[PDB]
């Protein structure tokens, strides 16, 4: 059988941050894309 | 080793729910769109571990450049609608599926169908009915699963958790085999 899935991690969290006007907590590969 | 799985479909769908409410087995008290977010969880299989990677993307057209630079060796995709959303069901067709195709060719997919619970609510099916529409039957999804190359199709409700874990636990297999 499969295990209930366990110790959670939320690892990237990627937002538009509009103080800054510009995305935030990206991924590397849309990182050099966008900055 | 570490299992790739990419959560993809339109809008409104349900895809962030599905993976909290799995994951940690909680309902999300807001709704908020998603850019992009990475989740990570441990499964065990037969007695070895796995880190499953949940990569939940955004469903909204605005990022058709950017959703797709996060695809690269993914090992199963979740291609979700909402069972009470025709539109959604169409684009699965329509955009999704020839958009996970294109980038990886040779990974397989599960077709999902999200928000079961929602079926048999007499205002769901009177804002459908407004529109001279219905919910996505079992049937029809189905068939859309076997024509369009699905490994299979499964359902469920991240709010009941009605065959959420058995979503998630198809992937895994088809990640495996
Ligand atoms: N009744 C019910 N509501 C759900 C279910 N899943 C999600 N929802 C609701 O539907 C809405 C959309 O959920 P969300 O998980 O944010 O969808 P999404 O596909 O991530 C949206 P985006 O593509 O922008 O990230 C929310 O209001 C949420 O509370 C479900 O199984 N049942
Ligand atoms: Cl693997
Ligand atoms: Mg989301």
């Amino acid at each position: 059988e499969i295990s209930a899935p366990q110790n959670f991690q939320h690892r990237v969290h990627t937002s538009f941050d509009p103080k800054e006007g510009k995305f935030v907590g990206l991924p590397p590969q849309w990182q050099n894309i966008l900055d | 080793q570490t299992i790739k799985c990419v959560v993809v479909g339109d809008g409104a769908v349900g895809k962030t729910c599905l993976l909290i409410s799995y994951t940690t087995n909680k309902f999300p008290s807001e709704y908020v769109p998603t850019v992009f977010d990475n989740y990570a969880v441990t499964v065990m299989i037969g007695g070895e571990p796995y880190t499953l990677g949940l990569f939940d993307t955004a469903g909204q057209e605005d990022y058709d450049r950017l959703r797709p630079l996060s695809y690269p060796q993914t090992d199963v995709f979740l291609v979700c609608f909402s069972v009470v959303s025709p539109s959604s069901f169409e684009n699965v067709k329509e955009k999704w599926v020839p958009e996970i195709t294109h980038h990886c060719p040779k990974t397989p997919f599960l077709l999902v169908g999200t928000q079961i619970d929602l079926r048999d609510d007499p205002s769901t099916i009177e804002k459908l009915a407004k529109n001279k529409q219905k919910p996505i039957t079992p049937e029809t999804a189905e068939k859309l699963a076997r024509d369009l190359k699905a490994v299979k199709y499964v359902e469920c409700s991240a709010l009941t958790q009605k065959g959420l874990k058995n979503v998630f636990d198809e992937a895994i297999l088809a990640a495996l085999e």
